[PDB]
C-alpha cells in the first residue's frame, strides 16, 4: 500500500514501499483517543536509518500507541537535462516512475482528507449555529 | 497505432507541420513561439479560416435567435464573434456603431424588447468537417508558399489539387439538402 | 470519460477511449439493486472482437440491467533502456502514452468519489455563514 | 519458376513502392531510417483518408444505431467518423466541443436511440486491390512533386492515374445494377 | 498552487501558477451565498490577454464578490518525436512535466477547495 500502521512500543520496523528518496518518507505517531496531539518525528534527532528497509527510533514516549508512516513524493523534476551532456538510461526510469508513484498516492489519500475536512467545516457550522 | 490511427494526435500540430511540407523541410515537433516559420504560419491559417468559414452553408445558418438587452441602460451589445447578420424574409438595416447594434430605418440606438434575428458564428478549426479542413490547408500553404519562398514546381500541382477539393466539397453541399422543388403544389 | 454505461438487452456494443493492448478492456454486467451478484466477463468464450472499435456479445443477458466498460492500464514498464543501444521513436512514444493513461485514469477515479463531499461541505459552510452572520450582526 | 517472395507486408511494399518514384533501393524494415522513410508517411495517411471519404456502395450504411449514456444523456463524437448524415430528408448535425449537436432544436440532450445513415473508417490493407493501386500512384505523384522535381518520372503517372480513375469507375459500376424500370406496372 | 480566490472590483488580475499552453486557464465568478448563481465566463467575449501573465476582465461585477481561477490540464500530446529531427532538452522537459501536472492537479484541487471552505467556515 502507501499507508502503514504499527502498535508503539517496538525496537526496530521496515517500510513496505519503494522510494525515490530518503525524504519522501514521512513517519509520525498518533493518539486515537485524542486526535489533536498527533505530532511528527524528526530526521536524525529522533530517528535514523542503517538499512535502507529498516527504521530505528531514537526517542519514544509512552502516551502514543500506533505509529503511522506514509510516502509522499515531491512535486519536482529529480531529474535535470542540459545540452552537452549525456543520457543514462536510470534518467529515463525514474522520470517515468514519479509520476507513476504520484498516481496511486493521491488515489488513496485524497478521499480519506476528504472525510475530515468535510465533518470538520460541518461542526464549525454547528456550533456557531447553536452558539 | 501505425495501421489505423496515431494515437492522441493534434490538429493544428499537424497542419503546420503539413505547410512547412511545401516549402521542402522537416517536421518541427514542438510548435514554439521563438521560431520564425510558426508565426508566419498561424496568422496566416487564422485568416483563412475566417474567411472560408463566413460564406454560408446549411450548418451554419441559425434562423431563430434571441438577442436580449440589458437593463441599465437599452442597447445591445457586438460581440467580435459574430459574421453575418439579417433577416429571415425581409430586408434589414443593422451594423455597428460604437461597439453596438444599429438600425439605419429609425436611427437609434435602443431597443427595448427582445428581438429575433439569423446569424453565423465561428467555431474553433479542430472542429469542421474532413473536406473543409483538407481545403482550408491546401490554400493556406498556396499563399504561405507564394509570399515567402517561391518555388516553380511546387506550384502547379497545388492548383489541380484545390480545384478537384473544391469540387468534393460542393457535392458534400448538395447532399445534406435534398432541396425539393416540386414542393407546396396540389390539387384535382 | 473511461468509465461508459449502458442499457443491457443487446448484441453489439463500441469502444469509446484509445488503449494500447487488447488485455486492458474489461467487460462486466451490473445489477443496480444488489451489488453483490456482479460477475465478469472473459475474452474468448463469452464475447468475440469484430474489429478495432466493436464487439458483439454471446451469452444470456437475464436479470441484468447494465453493461459497463472501462479500460485499466498495467503498472509494468514496456521498454527496457540500456547501454549501448540505439535511440529510436517509438520507444519515446510509447514511454509518454503510459504514464499519460494512468494519470487519465487516476483522475477521473478519484475526483468523482471527491465532488459529493466538497460540494456539500461547501454549500454547508457558505450558507450557516451567512445565515448566522447576517441575522446576528442586525439583531445586535 | 515463380516469385515466391519472402516476409510480405502491405505497408512495407507500399512504402518501397513510393521510394522507387526517385530511384532509390529497398528497406527491411520501418523501425529506424532517415527522414524520407519519415515522410511519405503522413502523405500516404492523408491520401487514404481523402480518398477513403467520397462515399461507395460498400461503405455507405443507411441503418444504423447510437445510443445515448445512462448517466448523462448525451452521444459522444468519436475521430473514425467521416460523414453523418440522413436517408430521406434534410439534417442538421455537427460536432460542438466532441459531441452531437442538432442546429434545429440548439440542444445538446438526446433521450432516446437514433438511426441515421454514416461512413466509417478502415485499415489500408482491407481495401480492394483497385483502389490500393489508385491510392499509391497518387500518393507519388504528390511525393515526386514536393522533394525532388524530375521531368521524366512526371509526364507517365498523370498517364497511368487517368487508366487507374478509369478502372475503379467501372468496378464500382458494376456492384449495383440500378435498373431505371423497376417500380412500374400496370396493364 | 492550483487555485487561488481574489475579491471582486478590479479591472486586472494576475496569473501566478505555470502552464503549458493558453487554453488551459478557467475563470469562474462566486456568489458566496448561494453556489447555484456560479457562472462561468468565455475567453474573448469576458477577458483578453495582455502579457503572459496578466488578464483585464470586460464585463461587470454586481451581484459577485470574489473571483477564482484554477488549472485544467489537456489530454492531446503537446510533443511528437520523428526521426530525422533535431532533439534538445527542452523537448524532454515538457514531454515530462505533461505527465506530472496531471497527475498533480487530480491530487491536490479538491482538497484545496474543502480547505478553503473549512477555514472560512
Amino acid at each position: 500500500s502507501t499507508i502503514t500502521q504499527f502498535p508503539s512500543g517496538n525496537t526496530q520496523y521496515r517500510i513496505e514501499f519503494d522510494y525515490l528518496a530518503r525524504t519522501f518518507v514521512v513517519v509520525t505517531l498518533v493518539n486515537s483517543s485524542n486526535p489533536t496531539l498527533n505530532r511528527v518525528l524528526e530526521v536524525g534527532r529522533d530517528y535514523r536509518f542503517l538499512n535502507p528497509t529498516m527504521i530505528e527510533m531514537l526517542v519514544d514516549q509512552s502516551g502514543f500507541d500506533i505509529v503511522r508512516i506514509h510516502r509522499q513524493t515531491g512535486t519536482d523534476l529529480v531529474v535535470d537535462f542540459r545540452n552537452g551532456s549525456v543520457l543514462t538510461a536510470s534518467d529515463l526510469t525514474n522520470s517515468e516512475l514519479q509520476a507513476i508513484h504520484i498516481a496511486e498516492e493521491g488515489r488513496d489519500q485524497t478521499v480519506d482528507l476528504a472525510k475530515e475536512y468535510a465533518d470538520a467545516a460541518g461542526s464549525s457550522a454547528g456550533n456557531a449555529k447553536d452558539s | 497505432m501505425a495501421q489505423y490511427i496515431p494515437l492522441n494526435a493534434n490538429d493544428d500540430l499537424d497542419a503546420i507541420n503539413d505547410m512547412l511540407a511545401a516549402i521542402g523541410e522537416p517536421a518541427v515537433l514542438q510548435l514554439d513561439e521563438g521560431n520564425a516559420d510558426v508565426s508566419n504560419a498561424q496568422r496566416i491559417l487564422h485568416r483563412v479560416n475566417r474567411q472560408v468559414q463566413a460564406k454560408g452553408w446549411n450548418f451554419n445558418i441559425n434562423e431563430a435567435a434571441v438577442l436580449t438587452p440589458d437593463v441599465q441602460d437599452n442597447r445591445i451589445r457586438f460581440l467580435p464573434s459574430y459574421l453575418r447578420v439579417m433577416t429571415a424574409g425581409a430586408t434589414s438595416y443593422y451594423s455597428n456603431m460604437g461597439g453596438y447594434l444599429y438600425d439605419l430605418s429609425t436611427q437609434s440606438t435602443t431597443f427595448t424588447d427582445p428581438i429575433t434575428v439569423e446569424l453565423v458564428e465561428m467555431k474553433p478549426f479542430s472542429e469542421m468537417p474532413v473536406v473543409f479542413r483538407d481545403y482550408i490547408v491546401t490554400k493556406a500553404s498556396r499563399e504561405f508558399n507564394a509570399k515567402f519562398f517561391g518555388s516553380p514546381e511546387s506550384e502547379l500541382y497545388l492548383r489541380e489539387q484545390e480545384a478537384e477539393l473544391y469540387q468534393q466539397v460542393m457535392e458534400y453541399e448538395m447532399d445534406t439538402g435534398r432541396y425539393n422543388m416540386m414542393s407546396d403544389i396540389g390539387r384535382d
